[PDB]
DNA sequence: TTTTTTTTATGTACTCGTAGTGTCTGC
DNA sequence: GCAGACACTACGAGTACATA
C-alpha cells in the first residue's frame, strides 16, 4: 500500500462529492490491479468514518484516525478471503450484513469495504444485493473490481460505478523509472503487459516475476526453432501460472501482429525472440496457439482447484501436435 | 510482588465472595477472563470480578495488619476452598513466588495467580441519573416481566428489557413479538425522561443483587453503562442500543369485552388444559359465554381436553385461540386474587391484568383464525 | 437517502410507475374485483421494478379503505409500509435467509393473526436463492395458505425456481423498458428535481441503461457527481466512453481491407485517446448491421448515416453479404469473450485478428 | 359468494370429477371395490396433475361412512371434514416441514393407537422425496408390516430420490401429464361454471401454455381473467402469453423461405408496432420451423390447435428440403445464442434474419 | 373383506418355503444340525430378496421346542408365538428407528438376563447399517465376549457401511438377487395357491420388470390384480408397465438406430407424458452410446451395473458398426450442447433425434 | 516390499458432550 | 432453602451426505 500521484484528482473529486452529502452510498471502483484501488478506498473510508474538521485531509489526532492506523475500528468492515481460501464466502457477507443492522458503536458513520468484488461467489453477491439497494442511513459501501461485467448484473446495477484512468504511458514511464532502475525498453514492456497500470509493472520488478519472465523467454528461444514445445512445462507450472500464460499470450500476439507489420509491439524488450516466432510459425498456427493459450488461461482462473500440471501439460502437447504439418487447426466457436 | 498478609474472617467473606462470583461461570472465552481480583487498600478489601461487560465489587473491612496490594485468583477454586471451613475460622492469604498461600488453622493451600495488571476494567461514564428505590419494589417490578423478554433471537435487541423513566414514575417493558409485558409504578423523585435497554444477563444479575428490605438500592443509569449500589455491593454492566416498539400501540385501546375470574382457578384450569395440548403448538381455543369460559385443547394424537370455568362475563362468543405457555407464565406471575381478561375481536390480541391493580399489564396475540 | 436516486424516487402509486401497462392493468382489475390471489410472482430483469411493484401491491392490499386498486396515499398503515414501520408485512431477502431453518420458522409463524390490516403479506425478495429444502417447505403453504396471508415473490429469473413453485403462483413478467419510456421518466425526474439536463445526454443515458431503469438512475447520479453537478452532453459522453467520431467506420474499413498496420494503429490511437472497448465493438456491430440492411435496400441507409453515406454505400457495394455476416459473427464472439480476457484492449485485438483472417 | 382461487375452489371432490389419469382412477376404484387395500401408495408424476387430490379422494373413499366404497357417496359426515381439511384422522404431513428423523420417530411412536373416528388413520405424506435418509430408514419397517388400521399415502414429484427399499414395499401409481384436449375441456367446464364469457382460441392457447398440468393452467387462466375485464378474450391471452398466435410467425417463415427481404422487414416493423418481445418472435419462428420438420418426417404430426394454419404447413412440407429446414433451424438457433449480445435485440433479430437470407441455399443474396 | 397384502401373508415360515438362495439355506441347515453355530450372523442382500424373512426363520429354528434343528416343527407354542409379533426371547429391534446409543443400551443390557422361554435369547437387529458410532461401540463390546446363551442376527442392505471391526466378528451371508426364472416360478405358485387367474406372458413380464426381488414382484402383482379386475391379463400388465416404464433411453436409442421415426415420436410423447428432465434424459442417452462404443472395443466393458439390460445392450453393440455409433454420439452431443437455447427442451431434443435419424437409413 | 491420497461453496442432518435452567424434593 | 439432583433443553462439534 502506497500513495500514487495520479490518484490525487480522482480522490479530490470523489471526496468533494462525499462531503456535500451527495455521493452515492455504493461505489464500485474499476481500478486495475496494482493501481490506486486500495489506497483510494482506505483514504475515503478514513475520511468518512471519523470527524472531518480539517476538511478533506486526515485528522490524525481524533480517535477515529487512531483506530484506523491501529486497524481495530468496530465500524470499518473489511470483506476479504481468508488465508486458507481464495474466494469470498457467503458466510462472511451474511455475518457482516447482520452486524450492519447494529448501530454504530462510536456514533459516527459506518463503512463496509470488499477487497475485490469479483472474488465474490454468487451467493455472496446475492446476499449483498438487499443491503446495497437499501442500506442503513449511516452506511457506505466500497467495491473493487478489474471488470464490472464479470460481476453479477443485478449487483453491478445497484452500485454506482467509477473509473480510474490509466496514466499516459510517458507519465507512467517517468514515474516508474524514478524508483525502478531497469532499461527503458524493459520498463515499457513491463508497463504494457500490465495494461499501462503502474504498481503492477513495478510489481514485476519488485518481486521475482521478472526473472521468471526472462527464463520463459530463454525457454521459448530454445524451443521454437526446434518445435520441441515441451520442457516449457517447468517454466509454466507455478502459483503464478495465469500471469506467465498471459506473458506467453502477449508474445504470440506480438508475433501475429508483427506478421501484419503493425507499428507498435507489446513485447519490445525482446525483438529477436518475437522475430523468431514470426519466422518459424505460420500465421494460422500462431493464431490457433494464441487462442488455445488464452482459453486454457481462462480455464485455470475460472474453475477452482483444477490441477494445473495436467492442463499446462495437455496444452503443450496440443501445441506440439499443432506444429506438426498436416494437422487441422481448431475454429473459435460460440 | 509484595507479601499480602491479608487476614479475613469467614463470616465477612463468604457472602460477598458468592456475590462477586455470581456473574462469572462456565467455560470462559479466554483464560484470566475467569478470575477475581482482591485488592486491599488502607484496611479495606475489595473483591472484583468481571465478564468484560459486567463487573462486581464487594468491600469489606479489615482490622489485622496487612499491606495495600492487588492480586488475582481463580474464582471457583477460591470460592470452594473458603467454604466448608470451620465456623469463625480466619483465612490468612499471602503472596510468595507468583503463588497464593491460603491458611486456616493447620490447613495450607497453594494457588496459581496472575499479575493484577492482567485484570481488565470496564468503561467510565459520569453524570449518571440517580435512583433510590426499595429492593423488593424493583424485585417485583422486574419479576412481572422477567419471563417476557425473548432469549436468543435476532430481531431488535429482545435479549433484554426496556426501562422508561417519565415524570415521577418508572415503567418496565419486555416482549417477544407475540407476548408483551408492562409494569409501571411511581418512584417518588423528580425524574427526567429516559428509555434504555438492559440486557438479559444484566437482568438476571440485577435479580441476584437484591437482598433484604434494608437500605435502599441506588441505580445509576446512563447510555452505555448501568450501576447498582446495595450497601457495600457495587454492580456495573454494559447496556444495549436500539429501542423496543411502542408498547402504547401494542396495548389494545378498545377493551370492550371484559372478563373477571379467579387467579388460582384459572391458573389450575390452564395447567390442566396444557397437558393434552400440542407439544410444539401449545394452543387452546376459548369459548366465552355469560359467566362461563370454556377451554379446548387438541394434539396430533387427538386426546381432546375440555374444561369449563365460572367467570364474570356478559357478551357474545369470541372463540379466541392462543398459546398456553404464555398465559400460564403470566398467571404464575400475577399471584393476585382476581384476573381481568380483556378481549376486542376474534382476530385482535388479548389483554391480561390484575383486577385490583393497574400497576402491571400484559398482552398476548392470538394463535389461529 | 440524501440525494441517492432510485431510492428516494421509489414509486408510491400505480399511476406513478413507468410502463408495465399489462401488469398494472391485471393487478388493478384483480384488486377492484374479488379476483385476489395468494401467490403473485413478479419476474423480470434487473431494475425493471420487481420490489417496487411488490410494495405497491402490499400498500393497496392493507389500506384502511379496504381492498383498493390505487393505494390511498396519506394514511398510517401505508406510511408505515413506506417507512418500514410495518407489522402486517414481512420483507425477507431470501438471498440472506437461505437456511431452511429460517424458512421453517417463517412457516411456523404463518398461522398467527396480523396485528393490524386484513392480510399478513410475506414479501420474499430474491426468491431463486432459497435452498431447495426451503423451497419444498414453502411449497405446501403456497398451495393452500390460510385466508389471511398472501405471498409475494420477486426474482431476477424464474429458471432457478423449482417448477412446482411456478405452478403455484400467478406469473407477471415485467418487460424491459424501451428507450422512450426511460427517457421520459428520467426527464420527468430531472424536471421535478430542478437539475440542468440536455436532451442528447438524456438519450445517451437511456441508450446505455440497456432497458433497466435503476441503471438509468444510477448513471444519471454518476453524471451528476461528475461534471459540474448537472447533466450535460459533454460530461455524459466523456464518462460513458461513447464514441461520436468516425473511428468506428475507419476501423471497419481497415478491417475489411485487412490493412494490418493501419487497423492496429487505429486501435493504438483509440487506446491513446482511451475509447472504451465494449462501446467500440458495439458500434462496429451497428455499422456492420447497417451494411447488411443496406444490402437489401439503399433506403436502409440509416437516415442519412450522418454525412458519411458514401463510405458505407461504397462498402455496401464492395463486400458480399456472406463476408459481412462472417465479420458480424466474429465481432459478436469477441464481444462475448471480451470480459474473459487479461485486459479489454488485448481482447479487442484478438477479435480483430480473428476477423481479419477471412481473406479480407 | 366471494372470489377464491380456481386452483383451490375446483379441487376434485369425487372420482368422477378427476379428468384424465384413467389408469390410476380405474385401478384405485377397482381395488376399493374388490376390497384389496394395499397399505402404502406412492403417487408420482409431474407437478399439478392431481396426486395430492387423488390421495385425498382415496382418503375419502377409505373413511366414508357407508363403508369401503369406491365412489364416495356424495358428502357424508366423515367426508365433510376431509373437504374442509380439518379431519380428525387424515393426518396431513408436510414432509418438507418434518424432514428431521426426530419427528418421524414421533410419527411412528403413536402409529398403533386406534383411529378416533375413521376406519383408518390415513397418513398423507406430501412430498415424500424430502424426508432425510434417517427418517426414510425409520419408516421402512413400519411400512413393511403396518398395523391393520393405518394406511400410508405418499405423494412426490420424482421417485428416483427415494431409496429403492421404499419403492419396493409400496404400490407405485404414476400420473402422466394431461393432454392438451383434457386441459382445454376442463377449462371450458370451469369457465362455464363461473358465468364468464370466453373465446375458443383463447382457451386453446391456455391449454397449450401449461405443460400438461392443470393447476398451472388454472393459475394462468386466473391471470388472464385479471388481465381482461373478467373475460378470457383472445387479445388478452395473446398479451399475457407473449405468443404470436399462429399467423404472424408463419408469414415470417414463408417470406424468409421466399427470400423476399422487403416483406420480412415490413413484418418486423409491424411486430415492433405490436410491442412484442423479440426473443419471443425468434422462439416462435424456431418452433414453426421444427413443426415443419416434424410434418415432413411424420406425415400426420399436427395437432388440432394448429389446424387454422395446417394447410399452409403442408405447403412448406411439400416445397422445402429437409436439409434446408435443418439449415434454417441451426442458423436461427445460433441467432438465438447471439441475440443477448447484439447491440440491440431488434438489431440482432434483423441481423439473424438477414443471415438466414444471405446463406439461402436456393435464392441467396446477389454479390 | 380383509384381503391381506401379498407382501405379508406369503412370507415364508419354513426353509422349504424360501426360493433360491440355497447357498445360505444349506449352510444354515448344516450349521444348526451340527454343533457349529457362530456367535453373530450378518445377513446381506439387495432390496427385498429374503434377508429379514430368513433371519426370522433362523430365530424360529433356534428356539423350537423340538430343539435346534434345520426344520422348525411349526406346531409348538414357540413356533406359533414367534410366528406372530409377540414373543419374549426373540427381540426384534428396529435399529433404523432406535439408532441412538441411549435406546441401544436399554436393549443390549438385557443380555445379562437369562432367556425366559427358549434356549437362546436371540436379537434380531433389522437395518443394522443405521446405528450411531457410539451404539456400534456398545454392540461391539457386547459381541467381544458374548454370553453362550445369546445369538445375534443382523440384517442390512449395505454391509460396507458397517465398521470393519464389527463385521470381522460376524459370519456374513450374502443373499443373491433372485433370478427371473425363480421369480416366475414363485409367482406362479403364489397365484395358484390363491384365486387369481393369469397368463404366462403376464408373469414373464412381471418377473422381468421385478428387477430380481420378490417384494417388487409381489407389489407389482397386487397392483396388476387391482387394475386387472381380479384377473392378471397380459394387456393389463403391459399397459401398467408402459405407464411405469423408466428405460425410455434404451428403447429410444434402439428405435433411433433402427430409424423408426414413428417409434421415436411415440417414445418422446410417452417421455413427455411423464415428467422427465430432458437434459438428464439426453445426457444418460449419451452415456448409453458411450457404453455401446466401449463394448465395441472389449466385451468386458459392460460391468455388473447394467445386468438388467445386458442382453439388449450386447445385441445393440454387436449388430451396429462402431462408426455409426460415433456419429450418433457426435450429433447427440452437439444437440445437447445447443439444447437449452432451442424453443423448448422437448422441442430441441425432438429435433436432435430427427437430425440423428436423418443419417444412415433414409 | 513401498510410499504413496483429492476441488469447493453451500446447505442439511444426526449424534454425542456439556452448560444453563427449572423444580422438587427430602433435604 | 437449598443445594442438589436430576431433568431437560439448548449448543458445538465431529461427521455424513446432497447439490451444483
Ligand atoms: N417501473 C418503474 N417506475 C419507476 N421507477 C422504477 C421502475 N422500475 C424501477 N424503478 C426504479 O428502480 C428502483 C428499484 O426498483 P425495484 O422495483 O427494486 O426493481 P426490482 O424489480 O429489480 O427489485 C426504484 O427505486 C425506482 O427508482
Ligand atoms: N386430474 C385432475 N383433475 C382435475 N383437476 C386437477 C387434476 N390435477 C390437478 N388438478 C387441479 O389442480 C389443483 C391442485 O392439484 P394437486 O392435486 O394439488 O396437484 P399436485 O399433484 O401437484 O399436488 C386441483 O385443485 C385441481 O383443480
Ligand atoms: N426367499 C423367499 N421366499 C419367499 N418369499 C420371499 C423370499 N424373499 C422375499 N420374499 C417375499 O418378499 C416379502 C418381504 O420379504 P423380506 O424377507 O422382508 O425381504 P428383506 O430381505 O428385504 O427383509 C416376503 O413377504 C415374501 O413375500
Ligand atoms: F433488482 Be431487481 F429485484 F431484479
Ligand atoms: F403437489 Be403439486 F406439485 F402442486
Ligand atoms: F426388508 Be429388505 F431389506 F428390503
Ligand atoms: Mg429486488
Ligand atoms: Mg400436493
Ligand atoms: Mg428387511
Ligand atoms: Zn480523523
Ligand atoms: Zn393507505
Ligand atoms: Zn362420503
Ligand atoms: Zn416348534
Amino acid at each position: 500500500m502506497r500513495w500514487y500521484p495520479w490518484l490525487r484528482p480522482d480522490f479530490e473529486k470523489l471526496v468533494a462529492s462525499y462531503q456535500a452529502g451527495r455521493g452515492h452510498h455504493a461505489l464500485l471502483i474499476q481500478a486495475l490491479p496494482g493501481m490506486g484501488d486500495d489506497a483510494l478506498i482506505y483514504a475515503l473510508s478514513r475520511y468518512l468514518l471519523c470527524q472531518q474538521p480539517q476538511g478533506h485531509k486526515s485528522c490524525g489526532h481524533c480517535r477515529g484516525c487512531q483506530l484506523m492506523q491501529a486497524g481495530t475500528h468496530p465500524d470499518y468492515y473489511t470483506l476479504a478471503p481468508e488465508k486458507g481460501k481464495n474466494t469470498l464466502g457467503v458466510d462472511a457477507v451474511r455475518e457482516v450484513t447482520e452486524k450492519l443492522n447494529e448501530h454504530a458503536r462510536l456514533g459516527g458513520a459506518k463503512v463496509v469495504w470488499v477487497t475485490d468484488a469479483a472474488l465474490l461467489t454468487d451467493a455472496a453477491a446475492n446476499a449483498l444485493l438487499k443491503t446495497l439497494e437499501e442500506p442503513p442511513a449511516e452506511t457506505w459501501f466500497f467495491l473493487a473490481t478489474r471488470e464490472p461485467e464479470r460481476l453479477l448484473a443485478t449487483l453491478r446495477s445497484r452500485c454506482r460505478l467509477h473509473y480510474l484512468a490509466p496514466p499516459p504511458e510517458q507519465y507512467a514511464v517517468t514515474w516508474l523509472s524514478r524508483e525502478v532502475t531497469m532499461s527503458q525498453d524493459a520498463l515499457l514492456a513491463a508497463l504494457r503487459l500490465s495494461a499501462g497500470s503502474p504498481g503492477a509493472a513495478l510489481a514485476l520488478f519488485q518481486g521475482d516475476n521478472w526473472q521468471a519472465r526472462e527464463t520463459l523467454c530463454q525457454a521459448l528461444a530454445y524451443s521454437v526453432p526446434s518445435g520441441d514445445w515441451y520442457s516449457l512445462l517447468a517454466a509454466l507450472n507455478h502459483e503464478q501460472a495465469p500471469a506467465r500464460l498471459h506473458w506467453l499470450a502477449t508474445l504470440l500476439m506480438d508475433a501475429l501482429k508483427r506478421h501484419h507489420g503493425a507499428a507498435q509491439v507489446t513485447n519490445v524488450d525482446v525483438p529477436g525472440l518475437v522475430a523468431e516466432l514470426a519466422n518459424h510459425l505460420s500465421p494460422s498456427r500462431l493464431q490457433a496457439i494464441l487462442g488455445d493459450v488464452c482459453h486454457i488461461r481462462e480455464q485455470l482462473m475460472s474453475v477452482t482447484g483444477i490441477n494445473r500440471e495436467l492442463l499446462i501439460t495437455d496444452l503443450l502437447l496440443r501445441i506440439e501436435h499443432y506444429l506438426q504439418p498436416g494437422v487441422v487447426l481448431p475454429v473459435p466457436h460460440l | 510482588g509484595p507479601h499480602m498478609k491479608f487476614t479475613v474472617e469467614r463470616e465477612h467473606l463468604l457472602k460477598p465472595l458468592q456475590q462477586v462470583s455470581g456473574p462469572l461461570g462456565g467455560r470462559p472465552t479466554l483464560p484470566i477472563l475467569g478470575n477475581l481480583l482482591l485488592q486491599v487498600a488502607d484496611g479495606t478489601l475489595s473483591l472484583t470480578g468481571t465478564d468484560l461487560e459486567m463487573e462486581m465489587v464487594a468491600r469489606v473491612a479489615l482490622v489485622q495488619p496487612h499491606e495495600p496490594g492487588a492480586t488475582t485468583v481463580p474464582a471457583r477454586k477460591f470460592f470452594d476452598i473458603c467454604r466448608g471451613l470451620p465456623e469463625g475460622a480466619e483465612i490468612a492469604v499471602q503472596l510468595e513466588g507468583e503463588r497464593m498461600l491460603v491458611r486456616s488453622g493447620r490447613s495450607r493451600f497453594s494457588l496459581s495467580t496472575l499479575p493484577a495488571a492482567d485484570f481488565p476494567n470496564l468503561d467510565d461514564w459520569q453524570s449518571e441519573v440517580e435512583f433510590t428505590l426499595p429492593q423488593a419494589t424493583m424485585k417485583r417490578l422486574i419479576e412481572a416481566t422477567q419471563f417476557s423478554m425473548a432469549h436468543q433471537d435476532v430481531r431488535y435487541y429482545l435479549n433484554g428489557m426496556l426501562f422508561e423513566t417519565e415524570g415521577e414514575e418508572l415503567r418496565t417493558v419486555a416482549t417477544d413479538g407475540h407476548r408483551l409485558a408492562v409494569c409501571s409504578m411511581p418512584i417518588g423523585q423528580s425524574l427526567p425522561s429516559h428509555s434504555v435497554i438492559v440486557p438479559r444477563k444484566g437482568v438476571i444479575e440485577l435479580m441476584r443483587m437484591l437482598d433484604g428490605g434494608d437500605n435502599p438500592l441506588r441505580v445509576q443509569i446512563g447510555s452505555n453503562n448501568i450501576r447498582a449500589h446495595v450497601g457495600d455491593f457495587i454492580f456495573t454492566s454494559k447496556l444495549v442500543d436500539g429501542r423496543f416498539p411502542d408498547y402504547r400501540r401494542v396495548l389494545p385501546k378498545n377493551p370492550d369485552k371484559h372478563l373477571e375470574a379467579g387467579c388460582d382457578l384459572l391458573k389450575q384450569a390452564f395447567a390442566r388444559a396444557a397437558i393434552l395440548s400440542n407439544e410444539k403448538f401449545r394452543g387452546v381455543r376459548l369459548y366465552v359465554s355469560e359467566n362461563q369460559l370454556k377451554i379446548t385443547a387438541n394434539n396430533p394424537e387427538q386426546e381432546e381436553a375440555e374444561e369449563i370455568l365460572d367467570v364474570t362475563y356478559s357478551g357474545a362468543e369470541m372463540e379466541i385461540g392462543f398459546n398456553v405457555s404464555y398465559v400460564l407464565d403470566v398467571l404464575n406471575a400475577l399471584k393476585c386474587e382476581n384476573v381481568r381478561m380483556m378481549l376486542t375481536d376474534s382476530v385482535s390480541s388479548v389483554q391480561i391484568e390484575d383486577a385490583a391493580s393497574q400497576s402491571a399489564a400484559y398482552v398476548v396475540m392470538p394463535m389461529r383464525l | 437517502s440524501y440525494q441517492v436516486l432510485a431510492r428516494k424516487w421509489r414509486p408510491q402509486t400505480f399511476a406513478d410507475v413507468v410502463g408495465q401497462e399489462h401488469v398494472l392493468t391485471a393487478l388493478a382489475n384483480g384488486l377492484s374485483l374479488g379476483r385476489i390471489h395468494h401467490a403473485y410472482l413478479f419476474s423480470g430483469t434487473r431494475g425493471v421494478g420487481k420490489t417496487s411493484i411488490a410494495r405497491l401491491l402490499a400498500k393497496g392490499l392493507n389500506c384502511e379503505t379496504g381492498i383498493t386498486a390505487t393505494p390511498c396515499g396519506v394514511c398510517d398503515n401505508c406510511r408505515e409500509i413506506e417507512q418500514g414501520r410495518f407489522v402486517d408485512l414481512i420483507e425477507i431477502d431470501a438471498a440472506s435467509r437461505t437456511k431452511v431453518e429460517d424458512t421453517r420458522d417463517l412457516l411456523d409463524n404463518v398461522q398467527y393473526a396480523p396485528a393490524r390490516g386484513r392480510f399478513k403479506v410475506y414479501l420474499i425478495d430474491e426468491v431463486h436463492m432459497l435452498s431447495r429444502h426451503s423451497f419444498n417447505a414453502l411449497l405446501k403453504t403456497l398451495e393452500e395458505p390460510p385466508e389471511h396471508v398472501k405471498f409475494l415473490l420477486a426474482t431476477t429469473d424464474p429458471q432457478k425456481l423449482p417448477v412446482t413453485i411456478l405452478s403455484r403462483c400467478l406469473q407477471f413478467h415485467l418487460k424491459a423498458l424501451d428507450v422512450e419510456q426511460i427517457r421520459h421518466q428520467l426527464e420527468h425526474i430531472l424536471n421535478e428535481e430542478h437539475i440542468a439536463h440536455e436532451p442528447r445526454a438524456l438519450q445517451l443515458l437511456a441508450r446505455a441503461a440497456e432497458g433497466s431503469l435503476r441503471d438509468a438512475l444510477s448513471l444519471t447520479d454518476q453524471a451528476i457527481a461528475s461534471g459540474d453537478g448537472q447533466v450535460s452532453t459533454q460530461a455524459v459522453s466523456a464518462m460513458l466512453g461513447t464514441l461520436d467520431d468516425d473511428q468506428a467506420l475507419s476501423l471497419v474499413e481497415a478491417m475489411v481491407e485487412a490493412n494490418g498496420e493501419r487497423v492496429m494503429a487505429l486501435i493504438n490511437e483509440a487506446a491513446a485517446r482511451g475509447i472504451e472497448w465494449e462501446a467500440l465493438l458495439v458500434e462496429m456491430l451497428g455499422l456492420l448491421h447497417r451494411i447488411a440492411m443496406v444490402q437489401l435496400s439503399p433506403a436502409a441507409l440509416g437516415n442519412d448515416m450522418a454525412a458519411i453515406e458514401l463510405r458505407m454505400r461504397e462498402l455496401a457495394r464492395t463486400i458480399p453479404p456472406t463476408d459481412i455476416q462472417l465479420y458480424y459473427q466474429t465481432l459478436l464472439i469477441g464481444r462475448k469473450e471480451l470480459p474473459y480476457a487479461p485486459d479489454r484492449r488485448m481482447g479487442v485485438e484478438m477479435t480483430l485478428l480473428r476477423a481479419l483472417a477471412f481473406h479480407p
